[PDB]
């Protein structure tokens, strides 16, 4: 299957709460495998997935001294978006970083992303060719503007075409047996009455790994994608997922609904009913 | 592993 | 457990000026006390309850202090909080001023290092550097004495952004640590680099004498907001917005004056809201009267 | 600046069995700006020693934290998450429904 790595900042201003602060956390599909807080005591990056702790300590020390540049750098880009924007210094704002690269199944390169958010709206984006950027307002077009004249976008595109691709193959191996293994969902319907002639179907899905999946309830096989109240995938802690999906129903028609189940660990897809 | 970006503002 | 303490809006603030400490403490910024760092537990004036922010104004040298706080923690053995980070209020203004200088000088090509050189014929115990801006917190030096004046050496690098800007250093003597001299004239340290060099051009031409025209043109394709034209020996800092001409160029002629007396030229482009943040140096161009 | 409102989800990570070990879950999610408070209460008490993973956010830019803590769940202990958010005016308090 194909397969994805992301870091994302977060940079905060807190005037009058604390000194500002910088987040960074890594992934690789859905599972967490580094962090760096500023706030820690003596910030350093820091494993958080048992497959990386086995890097040596070249990979730490280069990791930490990129991150105490990059939390510099963003504490002095908070500041240039209140310039940019004519905003006080009473205020608190917050700067995001998205980027990172697919690969497919041969571990190739598939695409690379960089997008950025201020104040969580979109800010500026690096476009699919990797060259050129989208501007979502007039401040964002003096960043870009800048970015053109110092060729960011080169520096982008020959990390997401090397390293990025290369240090996704290398910790797909290092995890591969948690990162490569699709653990299917333990399924099970349950049954609530809310009425003396109505009752709620709850479809579960609980302990699968990565998140995707489809949750969906059929009646006579008719997708009830309108009436069907759906649940966010949540974490459980152990990095597998859980999900729900259900549907109300008219008492003693229970039968004529289904629910189906699709996740990558399935060999085949799941219809499930609800037994008294 | 992260991007190293010196030097780059906004 | 620990408040946070923050001196509003700066904590080195001239004598005559204003600053506000707070006291962040459970999601509220009231109900606190203050200490000084000599007096470890007993609480300044007389142990006064700040029932919000406490704003001294105007400053005088006896606010120059090394302060904390403890919040109102209404159900604890001694019914207040864990000391916050300490904050130092610096006032200035009290001696004469001492000089600032960078070696080589105040143009730092991205990702080098400079030196900022402090230096007073006053013997001064440290000497502090500072950029100015809001909630900057200063650098300290002793002061070596040597030929009658005493020094400080200032390493600013690896150059970006966040380093560049307008400085000022100053002076402390032995017995009133807290207590700033009147700052230095002001040091513009600006980085140059990487965003990509201009050209220049002068119209009609480099040659010229008499009470006749000399325009330079600084030219390029990125999209620079503002120009900024320096000859050889300081004396010409002059800076201009660019205009976007037919060809996709950005342009600023620089008209000399009635007195143009020459010299080598350079010029650098810059962006809006980035007055310390220059591209690459255009290659030099001199022009003879 | 636009803000949003954190949804909860409040959930063991196994199925809960009176007198065993597991794991109380608040998961919050969708809310801007970052600064939340997420309390884990027993019986209306806040439970010391929970933990929560490092903060991240969906491609909307909207932040999410799993706030968690080891408990053993009984027939007469009630558990609740208690959220406040700049957004929400008042505290919000979501219960833990082990018949869901
Ligand atoms: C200020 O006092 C604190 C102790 O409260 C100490 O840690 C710090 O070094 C002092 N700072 C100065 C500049 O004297
Ligand atoms: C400081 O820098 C100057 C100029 O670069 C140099 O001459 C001097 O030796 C350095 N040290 C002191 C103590 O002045
Ligand atoms: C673009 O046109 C302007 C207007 O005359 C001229 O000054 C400049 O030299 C031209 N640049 C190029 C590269 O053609």
């Amino acid at each position: 299957g194909s397969h994805s790595m992301r870091y994302f900042y977060t940079a905060m201003s807190r005037p009058g709460r604390g000194e500002p602060r910088f987040i960074a956390v890594g992934y690789v599909d859905d599972t967490q495998f580094v962090r760096f807080d500023s706030d820690a005591a003596s910030p350093r990056m820091a494993p958080r997935a048992p497959w990386i702790e086995q890097e040596g300590p070249e990979y730490w020390d280069g990791e930490t001294r990129n991150m105490k540049a990059s939390a510099q750098t963003y504490r002095e880009n908070l500041r240039i978006a209140l310039r940019y924007y004519n905003q006080s210094e009473a205020g608190s704002h917050i700067i995001q970083v998205m980027y990172g690269c697919d690969v497919g199944p041969d571990g190739r390169l598939l695409r690379g992303h960089n997008q950025y958010a201020y104040d969580g709206k979109d800010y500026i984006a690096l476009n699919e060719d990797l060259s050129s950027w989208t501007a979502a307002d007039t401040a964002a077009q003096i960043t870009q503007r800048k970015w053109e004249a110092a060729r960011v976008a080169e520096q982008l595109r020959a990390y997401l075409e090397g390293l990025c691709v290369e240090w996704l193959r290398r910790y797909l191996e290092n995890g591969k047996e948690t990162l490569q293994r699709a653990d299917p969902p333990k399924t099970h319907v349950t049954h609530h009455p809310i009425s003396d002639h109505e009752a709620t179907l709850r479809c579960w899905a609980l302990g699968f790994y990565p998140a995707e999946i489809t949750l969906t309830w059929q009646r006579d096989g008719e997708d009830q994608t309108q009436d069907t109240e759906l649940v966010e995938t949540r974490p459980a802690g152990d990095r597998t997922f859980q999900k729900w999906a259900a549907v109300v129903v008219p008492s003693g028609e229970e039968q004529r609904y289904t629910c189906h189940v699709q996740h990558e660990g399935l060999p085949k897809p799941l219809t499930l009913r609800w037994e008294p | 592993a992260s991007l190293n970006l010196p030097a780059v503002s906004w | 457990d620990k408040p946070f303490l923050s001196a509003w809006p700066s904590a080195v603030v001239p004598r005559g000026g204003h600053v506000t400490l707070r006291c962040h403490y459970r999601h509220r910024f009231n109900n606190f006390m203050l200490y000084k760092e000599d007096r470890i537990h007993i609480p300044i004036f007389h142990g006064r309850i700040f029932q919000e922010s406490f704003n001294m104004s105007p400053v005088t040298t006896a606010h120059a202090g090394n302060y904390t706080c403890r919040g109102s923690h209404p159900h604890s053995p001694t019914g207040w909080s864990a000391p916050s980070n300490p904050v130092v209020i610096m006032v200035t203004g009290n001696h004469r001023k001492p000089s600032l200088l960078a070696h080589p000088g105040p143009l730092v090509k991205s990702g080098e290092r400079v030196i900022l050189q402090c230096w007073s014929d006053i013997m001064f115990e440290h000497f502090f550097l500072h950029k100015e801006g809001i909630s900057k917190d200063p650098s300290r030096l002793v002061g070596q004495i040597h030929d009658g004046v005493s020094k400080a050496n200032f390493s600013i690098g690896p150059m970006m952004l966040a380093l560049a800007g307008t400085y000022r250093c100053y002076g402390s003597v032995t017995h009133t640590p807290y207590q700033l001299s009147a700052p230095s004239d002001p040091l513009d340290i600006v980085v140059t680099g990487p965003y990509e060099k201009p050209s220049l051009s002068a119209q009609p031409g480099p040659k010229v004498q008499a009470g006749e025209s000399v325009t330079l043109s600084c030219s390029s394709r990125s999209s620079y907001d503002m120009y900024h034209l320096s000859r050889e020996g300081g004396a010409h800092e002059r800076r201009l917005p660019a205009v976007r001409k037919v060809n996709r160029t950005f342009q600023a002629d620089f008209p000399l004056g009635p007195a143009t007396h020459g010299g080598t030229y350079r010029c650098f482009g810059s962006f809006r809201h980035s007055p310390y943040e220059w591209s690459d140096p255009s290659d030099p161009l001199l022009v003879s009267v | 600046m636009i803000q949003r409102t954190p949804k909860i989800q409040v959930y063991s990570r196994h199925p809960a069995e009176n007198g065993k070990s597991n794991f109380l879950n608040c998961y919050v999610s969708g809310f801007h700006p970052s600064d939340i408070e997420v309390d884990l209460l027993k019986n209306g008490e806040r439970i010391e020693k929970v933990e929560h993973s490092d903060l991240s956010f969906s491609k909307d830019w909207s932040f999410y934290l799993l706030y968690y803590t080891e408990f053993t769940p009984t027939e007469k202990d009630e558990y609740a998450c208690r959220v406040n958010h700049v957004t929400l005016s008042q505290p919000k308090i979501v219960k833990w429904d082990r018949d869901m």
